[PDB]
C-alpha cells in the first residue's frame, strides 16, 4: 500500500483505472498463501493420504 | 465467601465465563447445546470486519488530506 | 427422515463427499473401482493449468500496453 500510495504522492497516476489490476491481484494472492495454505508437521493428514 | 466484590481476576477465568455465557447464548435461540459448529463466533468476526474495513478507508482520506490539502467550511 | 434440508455442515464432510463423486464418476466409464491412480483428476487440472496460462498471457499483454503505446508518433 505504501509503494501504491508513494507513487500516486509522486503524481504518476499511474495505477489510476484499470491499471489498478496489478496491485489487485498481487494483494488477494497474498491473501491466499497467508490465510490458507498447509498444515505444519502435527497435520499429518491431509487430502492425499486420507 | 461467595466471591463478593471487585477482586483481581485470572485470564484463566476470563475465557471460561465467556465460554459459558456462549453455550447459554445458544440454548435460548437453538434450544440445543451439541454445537457442532460455533456459528455465534463466525457471525460476530464479520461484523468486527465490516468496521475494521470501514475505519481503514477513514485513515486513506485522512493520508489524502496531508498529500494534497485544500478546505471546506467546518 | 435425517439428511433432508439445508442443515449445517462442517471441512470433513466437503472431502467426503467429493470422494464419492470421484469415485462414483469412473464406475460409470470405466466398470471398476479400484482406482489405482485418479485420472479424472489430472485431466481436470490440465483445464486449470491451460486457463492460467491464457490470463498470465493476457496480463501480459497489459504489461505491454504500458511499455510501449500507440501515441508515441513523430
Amino acid at each position: 500500500g505504501g509503494m501504491v500510495a508513494m507513487v500516486f504522492a509522486s503524481g504518476s497516476h499511474v495505477f489510476g483505472g484499470i491499471g489498478s489490476i496489478f496491485p489487485l491481484f498481487m494483494m488477494v494472492g497474498i491473501m491466499m498463501m497467508m490465510f490458507r495454505g498447509m498444515g505444519g508437521g502435527q497435520q499429518q493428514m491431509s487430502r492425499p493420504k486420507l | 465467601g461467595s466471591g463478593y466484590g471487585l477482586g483481581l481476576s485470572t485470564r484463566t477465568q476470563v475465557t471460561g465465563y465467556q465460554f459459558l455465557a456462549r453455550r447459554t447464548a445458544m440454548a435460548l435461540t437453538r434450544w440445543r447445546v451439541r454445537m457442532e459448529i460455533e456459528p455465534g463466533r463466525r457471525q460476530t468476526l464479520a461484523v468486527v470486519a465490516s468496521v475494521s474495513a470501514a475505519l481503514v478507508i477513514c485513515l486513506g482520506a485522512l493520508l489524502w488530506s496531508f498529500i494534497s490539502p485544500s478546505g471546506q467550511l467546518n
